[PDB]
């Protein structure tokens, strides 16, 4: 559950991201699969190596799902009812790999945002990144 | 942990440029922040109401001064970690009982302490080798949970 | 986040709890003070006897908050408003108790409700209580 | 882990009557319909579409045997949980990766199928004991990581 500030700061810290984003979404997967190389069980037809085109074109994806669930912050479980279906029910991802992903997220936001990440920046941008987990990892169809 | 040759060099390296009066508070104040539950634990810190509060607050930079350094410690222990840390696992699982996710969490926001220093220079790479040393450092604190 | 057929599972379920309500939730209570004895710190002028008649009286504001979450089951956040207030603001709860005491409902339900406790239902009430502690865990006033 | 004498005789006594041929399915098979992400593991054993499907599932039904007997082993064993579950816990954890989390959540089914089965029998008591159990077992099969 978002405060009305959670979601001011969301939006907020995500607009800064700007443009940015499926780039930060990309470096975010590389750096999970290189701290946690067990998440790659989850990409395995993929070209995991550094410059990945495949890496990066599925972080593009990874960022416009969550500028999609920032945009309805308010809406999210219907927002986000396709890839929910397809992280919940469909691959079956462990939820412990979404805290993964989200940690890599929030690592690779706060070393592009030197100037921007706060500490309540951080903290409402997990409290976001976690809803979303919980969303994805929800079978609500 | 493990860390390979190159690994450690990479930690090590960053480490000697990590202020040993500021991160450790930094770390403390954002799991203050992020994780407020774990507030229920600071009590005796005086106020923690907003984040100015907690980042600005005296015993918080003071504490997280210590928590940085049994850090260090475990830096210039790594391949005995849990020895390093059995004093601390008897206190944050005995005393305090602190659930071991948070042991975890602090750990993590560590590491996003450390990429808001570092920023470019926190690479995934360096990322990954400072993941492995802060698995360790929390399955040190938590052992007594084992 | 319930999908309809856990909304249903969980009421059908629940339900059948009624009058029981408060008995239940006082041995929930006490199955997770023996079984988890640090969550005790969040009660300690509390008596935790096993009779304690305070323990029975609280179970009784436990279970019937589980009632009324049931009820606005699309709308707990609203519903559960002041406790998330008091459990998250007041309280400052660790949400691992909540995980402790959710699978001592769980199992206090299973020893009194065989024939409804089915994998399913077992299922759905689980997502339940993990929405419930989800909501009274977050900030959000 | 540390049992009373008067615990471990309230675990013995009720896991004699433990039906030895359902108890591990109904656990598993619960594991795989309360924790749906389990069930990548066990992809394998076939059609687990469903509650009934998964409840139905003869490798399910199966394998939970041998988790069940597993049990017994440690129950038998309360002294050297980590030595008894070495060979496991290297399964568990370098082969399979399976989060440690999870080993918790079994136990718990596990709990919830006991609680199930014996109703009012399964008391807080009892319950307790068997909490201590179920937490040394996933523990032991997480020492590979610790
Ligand atoms: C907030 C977290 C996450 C977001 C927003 C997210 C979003 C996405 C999106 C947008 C797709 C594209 C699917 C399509 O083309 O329709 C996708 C696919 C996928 N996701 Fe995630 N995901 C998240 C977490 C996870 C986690 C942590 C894992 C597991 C480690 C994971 C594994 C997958 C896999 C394996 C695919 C399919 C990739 C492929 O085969 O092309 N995702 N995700
Ligand atoms: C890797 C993580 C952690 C490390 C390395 C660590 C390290 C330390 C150290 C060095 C001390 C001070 C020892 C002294 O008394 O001189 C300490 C004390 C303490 N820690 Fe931690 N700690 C960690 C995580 C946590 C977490 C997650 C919590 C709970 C949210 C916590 C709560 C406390 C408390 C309450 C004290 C005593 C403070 C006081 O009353 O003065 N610690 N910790
Ligand atoms: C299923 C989740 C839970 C529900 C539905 C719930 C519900 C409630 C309710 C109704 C009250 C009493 C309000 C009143 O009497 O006016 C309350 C108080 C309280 N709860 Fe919870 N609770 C939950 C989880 C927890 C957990 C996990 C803990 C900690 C182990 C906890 C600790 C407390 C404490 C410390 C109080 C205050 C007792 C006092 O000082 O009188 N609760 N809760
Ligand atoms: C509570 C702790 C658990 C116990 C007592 C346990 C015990 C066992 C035992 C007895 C085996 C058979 C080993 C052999 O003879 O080769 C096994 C295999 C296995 N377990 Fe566990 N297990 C536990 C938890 C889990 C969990 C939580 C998962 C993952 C969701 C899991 C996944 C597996 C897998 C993949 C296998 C092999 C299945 C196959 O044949 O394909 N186990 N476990």
């Amino acid at each position: 559950v978002l405060s009305p500030a959670d979601k001011t700061n969301v939006k907020a810290a995500w607009g800064k991201v700007g443009a940015h984003a499926g780039e930060y979404g990309a470096e975010a997967l590389e750096r999970m699969f290189l701290s946690f190389p067990t998440t790659k069980t989850y990409f395995p037809h993929f070209d995991l190596s550094h410059g990945s085109a495949q890496v990066k074109g599925h972080g593009k994806k990874v960022a416009d799902a969550l500028t999609n669930a920032v945009a309805h912050v308010d809406d999210m479980p219907n927002a986000l009812s396709a890839l929910s279906d397809l992280h919940a029910h469909k691959l079956r991802v462990d939820p412990v790999n979404f805290k993964l992903l989200s940690h890599c997220l929030l690592v690779t936001l706060a070393a592009h945002l030197p100037a921007e990440f706060t500490p309540a920046v951080h903290a409402s941008l997990d409290k976001f990144l976690a809803s979303v987990s919980t969303v994805l990892t929800s079978k609500y169809r | 942990v493990h860390l390979t040759p190159e690994e450690k060099s990479a930690v090590t390296a960053l480490w000697g440029k990590v202020n040993v009066d500021e991160v450790g508070g930094e770390a403390l104040g954002r799991l203050l922040v992020v994780y407020p539950w774990t507030q229920r634990f600071f009590e005796s810190f005086g106020d923690l109401s907003t984040p100015d509060a907690v980042m600005g607050n005296p015993k918080v930079k003071a504490h997280g001064k210590k928590v940085l350094g049994a850090f260090s410690d475990g830096l210039a222990h790594l391949d005995n970690l849990k020895g390093t840390f059995a004093t601390l696992s008897e206190l944050h699982c005995d005393k305090l009982h602190v659930d071991p996710e948070n042991f975890r969490l602090l750990g993590n926001v560590l590491v996003c302490v450390l990429a808001h220093h570092f920023g470019k220079e926190f690479t995934p790479p360096v990322q990954a080798a400072y993941q492995k040393v802060v698995a360790g450092v929390a399955n040190a604190l938590a052992h007594k949970y084992h």
